């Protein structure tokens, strides 16, 4: 626990990127989280939504 | 069959060409809700039930 001030900084910098990568997998109200899955099932007018 | 006794047919291990069913003007109501009829020819299906 001597280098805890640096360990906390490293852990926070890693957890921020982890949370960003996890939120990349969110749906945000769409039909799917993957972009190619929506771009390959719906038409343009319906895919843009 | 009747509406209250509708039959469900298993469709598996075959190639389904939906372009013929889409290009046929005999159907009066052809509306999808999850996907588009144009992308049906370029996508597989896990389980098909009619």
């Amino acid at each position: 626990s001597a280098l805890g001030k640096l360990q906390d900084v490293v852990n926070q910098n890693a957890q921020a990127l982890n949370t960003l990568v996890k939120q990349l997998s969110s749906n945000f109200g769409a039909i799917s989280s993957v972009l190619n899955d929506i771009l390959s099932r719906l038409d343009k007018v319906e895919a843009e939504v | 069959a009747s509406v209250y006794a509708w039959n469900r047919k298993r469709i598996s291990n075959c190639v389904a060409d939906y372009s013929v069913l889409y290009n046929s003007a005999s159907f009066s109501t052809f509306k999808c809700y999850g996907v588009s009829p144009t992308k049906l020819n370029d996508l597989c299906f896990t389980n098909v039930y009619a």
